[PDB]
């Protein structure tokens, strides 16, 4: 039918939107979880850096 | 520094007629890893003085608490395991760092977490490098996808499927075609006489 | 060109090796009894010696240098600075992209204001004009090529 | 003795993580091999996300068990001849970091000590503790604040009822043309 086509399309649009926004906000939100420094093992710090950069790239990507 | 570093005195071991039981401990005495505080040291002093006042090893070691390097295991004529320990009681003892004869060589036993985290370090570092090399490279444009600017094109010859049906007459790139097939047909043909 | 993936292959490969050694030594470590990990090792290693070479050793944490704690700070601060520079740079290039953006669809407004048919193309993604709107016989289309 | 079981189990999980990440590496190279040109970006970024999921899963896997991992040490047992495997087992004993990595570490310490030169007796790690607490508060306020904001019409569904009565009305009018009945 003519209706459900535009409707489901709208569903796709809203889906992509909420997914992108939620992506950005999530990636930023977890950086604060990564933000902790003191008390960590020297090795444990290392992955977290790459995690920061990857979260940032994920943010800019969802922006795209 | 006192970890993975190698050490050896092959002329010594060759001089000994090969390691046996006490003499391999003497080889540990040869080692930089050897401690003056070790019960083996003061027992060595006891051999220098009391001499006769000695009883094998463990019967002499276990009753004399302190730093020790008991031979828990061995693999003649190659490996010889030597566990460090610290006696407290007739029963109680603290296990300590392994040292061993890695064929006329001595290496301290690595901690598991240190090397697992080491490899994790190496991997995550390769990941950081993996990200940094390609950052600032996907020249994005919403209109044109993830462009990668280049000196020249070929080389090799979302749901945006919508377009007018018949199209023709029309235009639509076809930015390039067959030009690769020119020269490649030429080289496939240059080998033709060879074929 | 290509050298990026060409080097990246070396990077991921070497990292995969560095990890594979862990996978193997640990598989040997847990194959001391269970068959679950002996299956996973490379035959080249299984060809050497039967596993369970490793054994427990309860000996100290042991200890850590204070400078490592300084590294924990130094890495993270640089990472955060990299984060801010990254976000700022991305805002810059995206601002330039918007500069490219406003120029175009406004032109499309200039044409649509003059009442012309408009249609999307293939993967080229540019909108295109049905220039033969007055018609005659055959259909006609034309992409509005960007000309920086 | 009992803790050895803790090791076998925690590493039962960690080896699984290693299987996951190495398998991801195999799949990743398997993707890059498919390309003759450069691989498309989105798949690549997706791959890095898979990576982050894995390494984060492993760091999480380290847990309190990591302390137990610290307690342990690596030595060959009686079961293992070193007749030819010695050169490779030494590689297995190699807890040493990649030389470029430690080189980078010296590159970090040299400049931190350079900061110490520019700032002799001005340690701030202690202040950085309460600042980390500031991250701890800022994150919580950041979480709670987002919920305050709005986040996402049956009448449009009712439009279908409009089409419905329009349809029955069509049945009515066709009945009319058929018969003139009203």
């Amino acid at each position: 039918s003519f209706q459900r086509q535009l409707v489901q399309r709208t569903n796709t649009l809203n889906s992509s939107i909420d997914n992108a926004t939620l992506t950005i906000l999530s990636r930023f939100q977890d950086i604060l979880d990564i933000a902790i420094n003191e008390g960590k093992d020297k090795y444990t710090v290392a992955p977290e850096v790459y995690q920061i950069e990857c979260h940032t790239v994920s943010m800019v990507r969802a922006v795209e | 520094d006192l970890t993975s570093i190698q050490w050896r005195m092959p002329e010594w071991v060759q001089s000994m007629g090969g390691l046996r039981t006490e003499n391999v401990l003497e080889y540990f005495s040869q080692s930089p890893f050897y401690s003056h505080k070790s019960n083996n040291e003061m027992l060595k002093m006891q051999s220098q003085f009391n001499a006769l006042d000695l009883g094998d090893l463990n019967s002499q070691l276990k009753r004399l608490t302190g730093i020790q390097f008991v031979i828990i295991h061995e693999r003649p004529p190659f490996l010889w395991v030597i566990q460090k320990q610290n006696r407290l009681n007739e029963n109680e003892v603290k296990p300590l760092t392994v040292y061993f004869v890695c064929n006329e060589n001595i290496y301290m036993a690595p901690n598991a977490y240190t090397l697992l985290a080491t490899r994790m370090l190496n991997a995550t570092y390769c990941f950081q490098k993996a990200l940094t090399k390609i950052e600032k490279f996907p020249q994005y444009n919403p209109q044109e996808g993830y462009t990668y600017p280049k000196l020249s094109n070929d080389n090799l010859e979302e749901n945006k499927n919508q377009s007018i049906e018949n199209a023709d007459y029309s235009f639509s790139p076809e930015d390039f075609s067959v030009v690769r097939a020119f020269m490649q047909s030429l080289h496939s043909s240059k080998e033709a006489p060879d074929v | 060109s290509q050298a990026y993936k060409k080097e990246l292959i070396e990077q991921i490969m070497i990292a995969q090796t560095e990890c594979s050694l862990a996978l193997d030594m640990t598989s040997l470590l847990l194959s001391k009894f269970k068959e679950n990990s002996i299956e996973t090792i490379s035959p080249f290693l299984k060809s050497t010696v039967p596993p369970s070479s490793l054994q427990f050793s309860r000996s100290q944490p042991p200890e850590s240098k204070e400078s490592d704690a300084t590294l924990a700070k130094c890495w993270k601060e640089k990472s955060l600075t990299s984060s801010c520079k990254f976000l700022f740079e991305a805002k810059e290039r995206l601002t330039s992209v918007v500069e490219t953006e406003h120029e175009y669809y406004t032109e499309l407004v200039k044409v649509k204001e003059a009442s012309w048919p408009l249609f999307n193309s293939q993967g080229s993604n540019h909108l295109s004009v049905q220039y033969s709107c007055l018609g005659g016989i055959s259909l006609g289309l034309g992409l509005i090529r960007m000309k920086p | 003795d009992i803790s050895t079981e803790k090791t076998v189990e925690s590493l039962e999980a960690i080896r699984h993580r290693i299987a996951q990440i190495v398998q991801s590496l195999t799949h990743f190279l398997a993707i890059l091999h498919q390309s003759e040109s450069l691989s498309p970006w989105p798949t690549i970024h997706k791959n890095f996300n898979i990576l982050l999921s894995q390494i984060h899963s492993l760091s999480n896997n380290l847990a309190a068990h990591s302390h137990t991992l610290q307690t342990t040490s690596i030595y060959p047992s009686l079961e293992f001849p070193v007749k030819e495997q010695e050169p490779l087992l030494t590689t297995l004993l190699r807890t040493k970091a990649l030389p470029e990595v430690e080189e980078w570490e010296a590159n970090t310490l040299q400049e931190y000590e350079a900061s110490i030169s520019s700032q002799p007796k001005k340690k701030e790690a202690n202040d950085a503790y309460q600042k980390d607490q500031l991250w701890d508060q800022a994150r919580i306020i950041f979480m709670e604040e987002r919920e305050n904001y709005s986040w996402f019409r049956q009448l449009e569904i009712d439009r279908a009822t409009e089409e419905q009565n329009a349809n029955q009305m069509l049945t009515d009018i066709l009945s009319f043309m058929k018969s003139g009945k009203r």
